């Protein structure tokens, strides 16, 4: 069971070989039921994954 | 001869029967099929509205 303080020191934050950015894996992965993690973000800044690139919108819950 | 593993395989995974009996737009899969057999041009892109299958 995977839990993530804040998402936005996933994919807001983080150099691309410093670990995950929004350029890394778990983008085609997060399609099938494989890993599972349990997030947490506030939701107007929850609106900058939205306007990011418009991907992760049908990954997340 | 070659290892084959630097990205993943796609035929054996389907071989183990993982991904079977997929409903289908079959004007859409000729569209690639008469893509890939053109002398010059041959590389289809699945542009598309996020939510649809592309995969
Ligand atoms: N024609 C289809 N038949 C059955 N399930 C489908 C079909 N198209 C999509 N899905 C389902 O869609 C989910 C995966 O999302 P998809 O949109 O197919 O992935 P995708 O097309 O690559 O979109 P992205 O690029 O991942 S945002 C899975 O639960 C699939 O079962």
């Amino acid at each position: 069971i995977l839990f993530v303080d804040e998402i936005h020191l996933l994919l807001g934050a983080g150099k691309a070989e410093g670990g995950t950015d929004a350029a890394n894996l778990l983008k085609p992965v997060l399609s099938k039921g494989e890993i599972k993690l349990i997030g947490a973000t506030t939701i107007a800044e929850y609106r900058k994954f939205i306007e990011s690139c418009s991907a992760f919108e049908r990954r997340f819950e | 001869l070659y290892i084959e593993q630097f990205g993943s395989n796609m035929n054996e995974k389907v071989r183990n029967g993982k991904l079977q009996g997929i409903y289908g737009r079959d004007e859409e899969i000729r569209a690639i099929i008469e893509s890939l057999l053109r002398y010059n041009k041959n590389s289809p892109v699945l542009v598309g509205n996020p939510g649809t299958g592309k995969t």
